[PDB]
């Protein structure tokens, strides 16, 4: 890894990159379950999969048709599993790690939950997120039941905890996703606008100016449940304003964003009244 | 959507069978989804006898499981016992491809007659093969081949084994799975076939000789229920009958290339081509036309005299 | 190296499987060719084609529309040459252990051929599955005229013979491969159907209940064309009942059967009245 | 290194290699980026970028319907982005053994430009042929304007500078670019149809009997703007005559070149009247 | 229904582009009906060659040409009144013109048996030349080589301009033969000319119009009532050509700054000083020759 993933994240040809992936999910995955105890391996193919999942799965059915719903339903489906399968490749990192934390943190029980997660260094903060991270996305994919899954409760406390080891952490990657759910699930669940905006702040603090993220996730997350038509289109604006030319890294993920805001501002009706 | 399964005869791989269903796909692109062809295997319906009993009904008004067949002239017979269709059968009346498909166009009418009063439509007509005679030992002229023991397959089933066996041939009913069997325990002097069938199972191994000059072709037999043909709009009728004549051409000429190639792989297998004289084939006709009688006593219609001379009258002039 | 198709023969999701295999067949062919006389390997990618062949080629075929059926019959043709190519890929196996083999074997002569294959020990056994298997299943693909004689008969002794050497392998696979065989081949050709039934109680003994192939295999080339269509209902729903969940290996093969069982079951109208 | 890349060549089976090549262009590209210096992966990479934007991007978009033209537009610009990166990885072998190289050559004065052009060796061609073929299969694909004129200028200059050094190479594959090139652009720019049969007897001089390239190239590059149907119909004829089965190497490319013949032979319609 | 049209629009042009997208958007219109196949005037051997090939079930129905083509098929228009130095410089003032006088224009080509699908702008004339000039009478004074017919009536103005191909140019500057050339901005860039030349005329002189026309024969062809849907689809093409050549001749005229030409910019005064040096030319231009300059489209025009 290091030096390979380069010719990937710096990829502006998207066709190139889906088509060439899923035989490295398939080798990572192989050499994984060679060497289960090997840490960094754990983590690697199941951030893969989490990201496979997003670009390559769930985001193409985002652009379907409405009436093809069926495709769509089973696009959602599919990129589920595949966010759970990364995010249990991600939990044996921190299994193999810390013994017995994958009883512990998922028994739901209050007392065991925030006890192993204490035992957490900034050695395992990267684990975290992409546990936490994983685990959310499928949490989106699911449909609403009373009360919450406590995998995904879970989830979004080993997410908090990354933000106390490392606030900073990839340029406040964690306060996006924490924002995005604490936006979407009700105060029953944990979440809620006030904690929302409040964890969208401290993104600002660590992300870059030059990263289209954090703009999509202000319209999408908060500017359309709060109504708001201005800052959403003037927010999407400020993405679709950013050179990929200009990027360092990350080439990929801002096509990738881009063609997303584009696709929502020519959507922007269904959002609004 | 009108869906029609008919009953086929055509041989699994085989090159009648890609082209029904290149036919079924040509229909459906002309009705443009409309009508489409599904096929089903006759020997699964336990042959063609018991085929032409899902035509009928149970009752009249309902509808039957099937909606047409590919019959040859067993099942064709079964259906229309006044039709004379096993007179195209006859030894050296039409022997030639082209002779054939002059026929088979001209006739047309008078072929279909029949089978339109039995509430049917032929949608087109076409060719199992031509038959020879695989045999151990030569033969110098046509009663030393009569009287050499000559194996037919389906046999009882075929009014054609019984009325060789009229003929003076000597004829020995034995599946096609004694006959390896019984070629090398001397109790057969050879067996009658088609190029194809005795190259494709490998029996040309155990034959000295085979015979290239074409004697008679057995004829097939495609037919759609009056009723269910009913069922197609109007318009679209035309289009695909003439498709279907298509097909009957194509069939023509690649069973010709195909019927050639076969006669080149037992060649050069080490078996022996036998090709009769001009002489020979004026020669054998008159010795059949002699044996005419002791059929129609035997076999009774089973031969139209007008059809017999609508066709010498065309072939010969 | 075979931990590695763990990776596949246990995945779930064919569209990953059906997009990384192809480099795959790529690369073990490419070794192959680099070192030729090993044996190994030399099997490795003759199965490899032939198993991709019939999953992600013959089989999409099968799927398709009437009136496309000339992109079907591609689509055979395709599989044909590919059944063939992993057929001799396997044959050189053979090559390599019994020189001379290739040329006995083909030979025609009922005598140097039941010579050639008495060399055969149980270790041979694996190679004359996948060389037999490839060559019926391209004859299957093959049109009447250009089926060839000596050649069929060839492939057909090589799976008797492993079935005397080790009438148990892969929980009867063999006998799987001859039922389907007999009960398609005419007498003349060496089939029929009571050797087809025959062949199919020995499947039957060492084969599992949690495989869905032998009953599929049962309702596909025996109860159709005997018109049997109890049997073939009750032994697709037979097939239909395993979960994939409850036999972790093998869980690709028992997904794909189980979608052909299912597709049967839904044109049951085009194979019987 | 060419012992893996004869598993492509001499492939007839295209959707294996389309699906196969992707993570292949992904790994070469990634050593490269890791031994910049080695000039081998440079070329390799480059002329793998170069050939599959021609195979698989640029020539499935010509059998595009005419209406679905957005489609294809966005297929060009694909290409073109392809075919760049090719010849820019190819330029880097030169930039690494002829250092400032590219500032030279690229200057545009005609001075500094053969200069360095002159410095060159038979080693060199192959990277020659590469780089200015790359740029002069986007300039193709470029629109009218957005070009550069020095820098397709001296694409040509470098390929007339390979047939300096090496009229054979390749079976003078440089005289079948330069033909194409000629051909197309007008006398203002560099060509004309003078200096196009000149470099057309030039190939036939090196070239196959058995490749299909030159026949086609003659029917399409000449025969088309010259209004020769004749020559046109008997070359694509020429071509589709060759069997693939009885060719050397480039099984692949014969299979390919073959295709577009009759794709051309089925579109006379639109190239004659 | 399939229609073969001739076409002068240079290979990746964006006139290729437009007409391909309206052989699309018709098709579409039609459900499948009518689709246009486009050869390349070039290879018919010229305007000329391709008007020959609408006669024989003739072979060609229908070309986009420029005044060359328009002049020969129809030589009542008088087309050539457009390009009156000059009279029209503006894109939204050409615009006006083939919207508000299309019946006028239209007419002489309806009674050759055409129908004009639409019209649009070739590219806006520009003088580039080796020095400035401070004055017309200076410029007319310069060598100025070209090769169409719309150049013997320069040569009626005062102006000394030399028959040459597009290829002899970059020799004879260099040579001192030439002090400059016609041309449009987009040919200059593209091909690299700027280079030898020091100056380049920003301020727009006359339109090169061309040119798409139907024959009436081929046209009946297509059924009654796509005709409005699909002459609207073609006008829509020739505005969003109107402001793309704009777009693009701006960016062309950008390049060439870059390349270190300077660019120059007729002062408003000099503009109206001009018109009346060519007006004063131009009751001479009919004169020497009738047809081509046609007068009372021309005077409709100026109104």
């Amino acid at each position: 890894d290091a030096d390979f993933t380069r010719v990937f994240t710096e990829e502006d040809d998207l066709d190139l990159v889906a088509q060439s992936l899923p035989l490295v999910l398939k080798v990572y995955e192989a050499l994984h379950l060679q060497n289960p105890a090997h840490r960094g391996l754990s983590l690697a193919v199941g951030r893969l999969y989490i990201m496979y999942a997003n670009a390559f799965v769930q985001t193409p059915a985002q652009y379907l048709p409405e009436d093809e719903f069926e495709a769509q339903n089973e696009a959602y489906s599919r990129a589920r599993k595949l966010y759970l399968r990364g995010a249990r490749y991600a939990l044996s990192s921190l299994e193999t790690a810390y013994p017995g934390f994958t009883r512990e943190v998922f028994s739901g029980d209050e007392q065991r939950l925030h006890k192993v997660l204490s035992r957490c260094t900034r050695v395992d903060v990267g684990t975290l997120y992409w546990v936490g991270t994983g685990y959310v996305a499928a949490f989106a994919l699911t449909p609403l039941g009373s009360a919450l899954p406590d995998t995904v409760h879970a989830a979004v406390m080993m997410l908090e905890r990354a933000c106390d080891l490392w606030p900073s952490y990839q340029e406040g990657a964690v306060w996006n996703v924490l924002t995005k759910f604490y936006a979407a699930a009700p105060e029953s669940f944990g979440g809620g606008m006030e904690k929302a905006h409040t964890a969208f702040e401290h993104l600002t603090r660590y992300c870059s100016a030059h990263d289209p993220d954090h703009h999509i996730t202000y319209a999408d997350a908060l500017c359309i449940p709060l109504n708001n038509r201005a800052g959403f289109d003037e927010a999407l604006d400020r993405a679709l304003a950013i050179d990929p030319e200009s990027v360092p890294h990350n080439k990929l993920l801002v096509i990738l964003s881009q063609k997303r805001a584009r696709w929502l501002k020519a959507h922007v009706q269904d959002f609004f009244l | 959507k009108v869906v029609l399964k008919i009953a086929s005869i055509a041989p699994a791989r085989s090159i009648w069978e890609t082209e029904l269903k290149k036919l079924s796909a040509e229909w459906s692109e002309i009705t443009g989804g409309l009508v489409s062809m599904k096929f089903y295997d006759m020997s699964s319906l336990g042959g063609e006898r018991e085929g032409i009993r899902k035509l009928k009904s149970s009752r009249p008004g309902q509808a039957a499981p099937l909606d047409g067949a590919v019959f040859s002239c067993l099942g064709l017979s079964e259906l229309a016992p006044d039709s004379g269709i096993y007179t195209l059968s006859v030894p050296f009346l039409i022997q030639n491809e082209k002779d054939l498909e002059r026929v088979l166009h001209e006739l047309r009418e008078d072929l279909d007659r029949p089978f339109r009063a039995a509430g049917f439509r032929v949608i087109t007509w076409t060719n199992a093969g031509w038959l020879s005679f695989y045999t151990r030992a030569p033969y110098a002229s046509l009663g030393q081949l009569k009287k050499q023991t000559i194996a037919l397959s389906s046999l009882d089933s075929s009014v054609l084994g019984t009325c060789f066996r009229i003929c003076g041939f000597d004829i020995k009913d034995a599946p096609n799975v004694r006959l390896a069997p019984l070629l090398k325990a001397g109790s057969i002097d050879g067996f009658l076939s088609v190029h194809l069938f005795t190259w494709a199972t490998g029996f040309y191994r155990y034959i000295s000789y085979a015979l290239d000059t074409k004697i008679c072709p057995a004829v097939i037999g495609m037919l759609i229920s009056d009723g269910s043909w009913a069922r197609i709009p109007s318009r679209y009728h035309d289009a695909m009958l003439q498709a279907a004549t298509r097909v009957r051409q194509r069939l023509a000429n690649n069973l010709e290339t195909l019927d050639r190639e076969c006669s080149n792989n037992i060649q050069k297998a080490g078996v022996s081509i036998v090709h009769l004289t001009p002489q020979e084939i004026q020669e054998w006709r008159t010795e059949f036309a002699a044996d005419v009688k002791r059929i129609q006593a035997r076999l009774p219609g089973m031969l139209n005299m007008t059809l017999y001379e609508k066709i010498k009258h065309l072939l010969y002039s």
